[PDB]
């Protein structure tokens, strides 16, 4: 029961999965072989076999084989299924057209077959969680294709896209705004909740809260996996206020088109500083709501919050979270929209957040992750469309798309989708 | 390097009539590496960069006659003090294999590369053997396993590291065996009469005691603690530094214990036989739990007292060091105070550290008043088999304390 | 993902021989073709550049083209000569005379049938051909003529595959031929139309690097080819080795080509430290990035400061963190906004590969699309037109079969490319 | 952090730098290979060497000092010497031809062709430092290159680094014995540059140190090696307050602001105690008061300028070893009561004392005796007017009928520059007298 199927698309998704699956294995006591040396809670992320092994409900997809072969030769080779770990032969080259038109259909059928096998195995499938990067080709192309096929094949199943976006100034691609603006078309219609996972905010969090001189994708993906585990632990473990996928779906999405959400996590402290500060529920809530303690480069003080969901883990108390809510509401720096008087969905889980050894998080008795739908998120679109327009004025880097089966107009539908995506956020944020 | 064989013309070049081009090795006449138009000796222009090459042979002989040995300059005679004497980046220790590889200029990432002169080549190759994700996602068990300006700062860091390693090793009928065995191992490793130990003796002393010490570790220890300037220091100061300075509270307790023992001494002098007769080893945690017997506890007590005679004299420093070992290997001040007060019947302490060894007495006075009193300092008042004698001793102690109107005493 | 390489002319053959020496050093392959690599990563993706035989010998997917048999004699006499197959050697009887007409119309054309045969044999042997590699010199006759003919043909027989061509541009300071402008002009218009990416190497810049960047007293053509081989392997390291930011030929082409006619790139390699300062200059990402954008470190003779960067690609190798390499690109974009185009945000594509060059801690190859590329074409423009004014050495080309029209067509196409670079050098939003 | 960049200019600067760098390597346990032994690193990763040495990826330590001499002999022989592995091929710049006791030649013809690369090397030395405290220029105003190229480099450093701390240890011509005949010209010409672009200028004339090592260190015949070692010991004592911790620590700016009362008054006499060999030391009780009295006496000074006819303005004391603040206070009280030396009326305190726990270390094969404690006294006083009057009277005799002026005017200098420098030094005499005058 309460099974959720994890899907990873592109290199970014593959690394995010390779960083969250060892966290899940540590949480549920699963060795890389897939056994417990020395209670049904792993069923959400692991499928039981009569031999005692626990195969994850994970799909790995990438048009290029380097990352999947690294996974196949890694420590978790005996854990991961040889199938559902699929590979292509030529990458998308950050070409949404290549990933969605030419190379997409030759692997999408296999991907849907493996997802069908996973869903058949899952007898209580709660939904799908897809990890990809909109800035890439496979993340945008194969991401859009898989989103469309899953939406047309599985009805109204909950779908959570924990997706990485082009950061405001630290980005590693030039056609990346093109890929983002093109993937938005799928991420509006076929995605139930999308979670912003840019890289600059993670970098700043690591450099200003962990004092790590040289952190990298290993650290950022460990933090992403920690956020995902914090969000999903509500159903895998008991708690005072458990939540379900559809439950916070309803609590978070006010309108069908308003589903892009900021994310934040606390207390993210080092081992040296773990045993010094007073890491109470109120303190961690304040750290959560601080602009610098989140996972996306989007300052909420320029916008207005619409719905905040607070997943507390450990020995947290409902009155502690109530006091945190009261202090937050009294605090005027953050603004709540006028038509949402409550605006808070808090859940409590009794399982403390496990820390993977050798990482940056330190073993802390309690933590909290916030998923916030807010009007401030219009800024990421307002800058990504500006970046897209600076190249689309005379459309550089578009012959690559055109030669891969892309019509010239698809960019125009991308631009109109961005326009409407900013406009409905402005409308909902406008005072009555 | 000596001789310069790798710069000399090789057999392949003779057998193929090979010439200076394209392998500019310079073995043939008129093929030397002229920089500036002058030899590597006439140092102009690119001379320093040329001499920095791994396969460079200076051309100066290593044996010089002593009948015209006057050509030194001011800088040479100023730096001869630090100049190294003459017999993985030692060109002298390099073999002809590596020298001819360098001459052939193979296995280089870019032109002008010096893999052999690079000292981190081995670790670079080992790192290149692994990927970032593979090294990041090592199996959790072995991954968890892999987790100032003062002159004495480095040595005090050494002492801290050794102390924490000894604490981890700790985590013995009577306490003190850790420092006892460390001192014994250093004494055994000694080969000098006055207690002076060199680096190798110190290293193998730690090895016998159960401590992993680097030769550099030992050399740092001896260089800090040396006073005669022979890279040699007494072992007593090293052992005391490893044990650490005594805490104020525990030192005060030890001073009180010694004062009580001195008062109880028959002649006013603390003696080993009275020490071991007065110690109540029955109240150790191990003895209470039944791990060890009282006889074994007393035998160990004497054994790490290390007295050369059964009737030896115990003084300030001896008592302080002996219980400083116990203080070092017991981490909690409260439990150390409780244990010491329990062993030596010192009335006092507050709360958890309050003494429980002394016999509480219900005393009825001449007027019928019943009071629950505590006897103080009853080391010699033991079970001698005579109830009348014990009762009289209790009355004498109470009268000395100040309660003189007693009429009956019962041990609770 | 297989890349099959072909080397045209003496210059191309020697550069490719050094490139295969570098590749075999990276992959732990002897001249005998056997394997001694102590790491599984050296053998996991050996199929990109090598094919295993029935005896297991790893033979490179390489084709060799030069009219003079002496080039193949020297190639075999090289230390890694036996690594190649015997049937990939296709050589004519008489030399090209350093005539593009001889190498492209009469002798090279009658010779290229077997070249196409063996190239398509290698293509069919490849499971999924990633791309075609060319190493050639445009100043020569056989390197430029046969190279242009082969890339032209391979464009039709393989339209969807990558065309990565390393062209050695002649320049007046290291000029050692009078028909250099003729050959360069007659080759540039095939390069512009039959190459997905055509990056340039100039002997002036190579000698400058060996003189003041490496301070080497007397390197040779071998060491110039060694630098070119290092960058040659660095441009495709991401295919054969894992990394945090995987990349390949199309990955680089998409990010570096904004418009189809703009596919000529600079070339650079870091670190490049003199052997006297190797033990002293600490290797770090910041130092690498500082060396990347320096004009002297660029293997392109044209000064990049004069031009404005269309795009750039930074193929880093070794274990390093990600923001310590991305924030460097941020700095070079912010503090040098005048040298980068405004209407292109984030001009630098960056990728990271896990395995550094053998024994190095880290390295990086820099491939930059800049408006300074047009300087070679302009200078060879006046060099070509001054000769073409009064039939200077033109009678050889005319009598070999070429006509008067094609020379002006070539110079007109080159002028069109130069104008394309101009109209973006001073472009405004 | 707390890095300090040494810049050695001229032959005198080169030898003084060699001596002080040998001393620094011996103090920090750095072999001529440049790598500290396993002993000196295993305890903790001490940052003591950070100010003078920068670590590399291989653990090797490279000095933060730029050698810069126009003629190639001294720098070339340093390259050839044992410290070849210790120094970089760069950072050790050698020119092509010397100025030859010609400030004009070193500042207008040969200086400019090397100053650009000198500043480039300084930039590569400074961007490495994250907490650079300042620069220390070691030179002699007598030499042509050390005057001219030193002045040009100081000007460029000032205009490029703004108000950064800038010490200069400079060897002025001795009042009585000197080598060059054009040395007064060079000194007067470079004095203007020192005034304009030097935060503090430390006096290091030759004959005073020679007499000091003759009478105190008992070296009857010391060469340049001994005087350079003494200068290096003084520099190490001055700069050890930040390398090693002490009861009272000072940095590049504290003694700067405590010894510079006015922008133009920044020339400081120097003295070191106890400069004692192995023979006169074991008979004497080297106490804090004893060494303080010795370093305040004019016999123990390193500059031939007695303070008895001068007027003290501010003295900075650097104590090294087991010195106690209470012993320092007793020494200060004794000095204040002593009437043979008098402080200026408007600066009552006049003392800036700082203690360090690192005793000075004697170089092997040297002549200084390894002592428990030492003191270095840097005095800003009006007595420097005496030596400056000596030098400008010498210059006036030189310039009375235009001697040795064709050499200067043939190297690109206007004749009025001599008059400008002379009037600047005359104004310096005037302001020394003004600050010495009682209010
Ligand atoms: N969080 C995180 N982001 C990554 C990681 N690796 C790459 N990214 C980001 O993801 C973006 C593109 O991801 P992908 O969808 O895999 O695109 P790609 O890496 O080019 O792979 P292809 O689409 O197949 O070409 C890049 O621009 C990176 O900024 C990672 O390991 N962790
Ligand atoms: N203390 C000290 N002073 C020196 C030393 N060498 C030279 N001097 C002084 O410097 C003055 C002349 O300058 P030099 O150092 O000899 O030469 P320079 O400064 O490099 O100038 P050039 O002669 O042009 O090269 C002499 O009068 C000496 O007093 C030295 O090793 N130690
Ligand atoms: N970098 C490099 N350049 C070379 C080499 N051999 C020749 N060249 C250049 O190629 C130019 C002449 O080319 P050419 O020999 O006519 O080419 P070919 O006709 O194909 O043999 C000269 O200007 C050289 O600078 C080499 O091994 N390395
Ligand atoms: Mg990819
Ligand atoms: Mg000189």
């Amino acid at each position: 029961m309460r099974e959720a199927i994890c899907i990873h698309i592109g290199q970014a998704g593959c690394q995010v999965g390779n960083a969250c699956w060892e966290l899940f294995c540590l949480e549920h006591g699963i060795q890389p072989d897939g056994s417990m040396p020395s209670d049904d809670a792993f069923n959400t992320f692991f499928s039981e076999t009569g031999a005692g092994k626990h195969v994850p409900r994970c799909l790995f997809l990438d048009l290029e084989p380097t990352v999947v072969d690294e996974v196949r030769t890694g420590t978790y080779r005996q854990l991961f299924n040889p199938e559902q770990l699929v590979s292509g032969k030529e990458d998308a080259a950050n070409n949404y057209a290549r990933g969605h038109y030419t190379i997409g259909k030759e692997i999408v059928d296999l991907a849907l077959d493996r997802i069908r096998k996973l869903a058949d195995n899952c007898t209580g499938l709660q939904g799908f969680m897809v990890f990809h990067a909109v800035g890439g080709g496979t993340g945008s192309g194969l991401g859009a294709l898989l989103l469309e096929r899953l939406s047309v094949d599985y009805g109204k199943k909950s779908k959570l896209g924990y997706t990485v976006y082009p950061s405001p100034q630290v980005s590693t691609a030039v056609v990346e705004p093109y890929n983002c603006v093109l993937s938005t078309h799928s991420l509006l219609e076929h995605t139930d909740v999308a979670t912003m996972l840019d890289n600059e905010a993670i970098y700043d969090l690591t450099r200003r809260s962990l004092d790590i001189e040289r952190p990298s994708y290993t650290n950022v993906n460990r933090l992403i996996g920690q956020v995902v585990s914090s969000l999903t632990a509500s159903l895998r473990f008991d708690g005072a206020l458990n939540v379900d996928l559809t439950e916070f779906q309803t609590n978070l999405v006010p309108y069908p088109r308003i589903h892009f959400v900021l994310t934040s996590y606390a207390p993210v402290v080092s081992a040296e500083k773990a045993y010094h500060e007073q890491l109470s529920v109120a303190d961690i809530t304040n750290s959560v709501f601080e602009p610098a303690g989140m996972l996306t480069k989007c300052d909420p003080r320029h916008g207005k919050y619409m719905s905040c969901c607070l997943m507390y883990r450990g020995d947290v108390v409902p009155k502690d979270v109530n006091a945190a809510i009261a202090t937050i509401k009294t605090k005027r720096t953050i603004q709540f929209v006028d038509w949402c008087p409550t605006g808070f969905k808090c859940g409590i889980n009794y399982q403390p957040p496990t820390v993977v050894p050798g990482g940056d998080l330190a073993k802390v008795q309690r933590a909290v992750c916030m998923i916030a739908n807010s009007t401030a998120i219009a800024e990421v679109f307002a800058r990504i469309d500006h970046k897209f327009d600076l190249m689309y004025s005379k459309r550089a880097f578009v012959h690559w798309y055109v030669g891969e089966g892309m019509e010239e107009g698809e960019f125009s539908e991308a631009r109109e989708d961005l326009a409407a995506l900013e406009k409905d956020y402005e409308e909902v944020g406008a005072e009555s | 390097m000596i001789g310069g064989e790798y710069k000399k013309e090789r057999f392949s070049e003779r057998l193929t009539r090979a010439q200076n081009q394209p392998k500019n090795r310079g073995y043939l006449p008129d093929t030397h590496l002229k920089t500036g138009g002058y030899g590597t000796g006439t140092l102009m222009g690119n001379w320093s960069e040329e001499r920095s090459d791994a396969g460079y042979y200076d051309g100066k002989a290593v044996v010089a006659s002593t009948l015209r040995p006057v050509w030194s300059t001011t800088y040479r005679e100023m730096v001869q003090n630090v100049a190294a004497p003459v017999d993985r980046c030692d060109r002298t220790q390099f073999s002809q294999q590596t020298f001819m590889v360098i001459e052939d200029r193979t296995g280089r990432s870019y032109p002008g590369h010096q893999p052999h002169l690079d000292p981190e080549w081995q670790v670079s190759i080992q790192s290149a053997h692994y990927s970032t994700s593979h090294s990041s996602y090592i199996h959790p068990d072995v991954q968890l396993q892999e987790a100032g300006g003062k002159s004495s700062s480095q040595s005090t860091g050494v002492l801290l590291r050794l102390r924490r390693q000894l604490e981890l090793a700790q985590e013995s009928a009577f306490p003190g065996n850790v420092i006892r065995s460390v001192r014994n191992a250093l004494a055994e490793a000694c080969t000098d009469s006055k207690g002076n130990i060199n680096t190798n003796e110190l290293q193998e002393g730690f090895a016998a005691a159960g401590v992993t010490a680097v030769p550099a570790e030992c050399v740092a220890l001896l260089r800090n603690f040396d006073c005669e300037g022979h890279l040699t220091a007494p072992y007593v100061v090293i052992v005391d530094a490893l044990r650490g300075e005594m805490n104020c509270r525990r030192a005060d307790l030890v001073e009180g214990v010694y004062d009580l023992l001195r008062s109880f001494s028959t002649d006013g002098v603390v003696r080993l036989d009275k020490l071991v007769e007065w110690v109540d080893v029955e109240q150790l945690p191990a003895v209470k739990s039944g791990d060890v017997s009282a006889d074994a506890a007393r035998t160990a007590f004497a054994e790490q007292w290390d007295a050369r005679s059964a009737t030896a004299h115990i003084s300030k420093e001896r008592f302080a060091d002996f219980f400083a070992d116990v203080s070092f290997e017991i981490p909690q001040d409260n439990t150390f105070e409780l244990l010491l007060r329990n062993i030596w019947h010192l009335s006092g302490g507050r709360g958890t550290c309050e003494n429980t060894s002394c016999r509480r007495v219900e005393v009825v006075h001449t007027n019928g008043r019943v009071t629950k009193e505590e006897i103080k300092n009853d080391l010699l008042i033991k079970d001698n088999g005579d109830d009348a004698a014990v009762e009289s001793l209790l009355h004498a102690n109470l009268a000395k304390q100040g309660i003189k109107d007693v009429k009956s005493v019962r041990v609770v | 993902r297989e890349i099959v390489s072909c080397q045209a002319g003496q210059c191309g053959n020697q550069i490719g021989s050094k490139f295969w020496e570098v590749i075999s050093d990276e992959h732990g392959v002897d001249p005998t073709g056997t394997y001694q690599g102590d790491s599984d990563l050296q053998l996991e993706r050996i199929n990109v550049y090598f094919d295993e035989s029935s005896g297991g010998r790893y033979v490179p997917r390489a084709v060799l083209m030069d009219l003079e048999p002496g080039t193949m004699d020297s190639v075999r006499a090289g230390p890694y000569g036996q690594l190649f197959r015997p049937d990939n050697f296709i050589f004519g009887q008489s030399g090209a005379g350093n005539n593009w007409a001889k190498g492209h119309y009469t002798e090279g054309a009658e010779l290229i049938d077997s070249v196409l045969d063996v190239c398509r044999k290698e293509a069919e042997s490849c499971d999924c051909l990633q791309g075609f590699q060319l190493s050639h010199s445009l100043g020569g006759g056989t390197g430029s003529g046969m190279g242009t003919l082969l890339i032209s043909k391979l464009r039709e027989e393989y339209p969807d595959r990558i065309m990565m061509t390393f062209s050695v541009i002649p320049s007046p300071r290291v000029s050692d031929t009078v028909v250099e402008p003729y050959n360069t002009t007659l080759s540039v218009h095939q390069l512009v139309e039959n190459s997905d990416e055509s990056m340039c190497i100039d002997n002036e810049a190579l000698y400058d690097i060996c003189f003041r960047t490496l301070k080497l007293t007397t390197p040779t053509f071998g060491d110039l080819n060694h630098l070119v081989a290092a960058v040659m392997s660095g441009v495709t390291c991401c295919l054969r080795f894992p990394g945090q930011l995987n990349s390949d030929l199309r990955k680089l082409a998409v990010n570096l080509v904004p418009f189809p006619r703009l596919h000529f790139f600079m070339m650079g390699f870091a670190p490049l430290t003199s052997r006297g300062s190797q033990q002293y200059r600490g290797l770090s990402v910041a130092e690498l990035t500082q060396q990347m954008f320096d004009a002297k470190n660029m293997m392109q003779a044209a000064d990049p400061r004069h031009g404005r960067y269309l795009t750039a690609s930074a193929l880093f190798r070794g274990r390093m963190s990600t923001k310590e390499v991305d924030e460097q690109m941020l700095n070079v974009q912010n503090k040098n906004s005048s040298y980068f185009i405004e209407w292109i945000p984030n001009n630098i594509k960056s990728s990271i590969c896990d395995i550094p060059p053998k024994g190095l801690k880290m390295s990086v190859t820099f491939i930059g699309n800049n408006t300074c590329i047009q300087e070679m074409f302009r200078r060879v423009g006046e060099q070509f037109t001054g000769m073409f004014r009064r039939k200077a050495f033109l009678h050889w080309y005319t009598g070999e079969g070429m006509d008067e029209m094609e020379f002006t067509e070539a110079e007109s196409n080159m002028n069109d490319l130069v104008s394309e670079y101009q109209q973006y050098q001073d472009a405004t939003v």
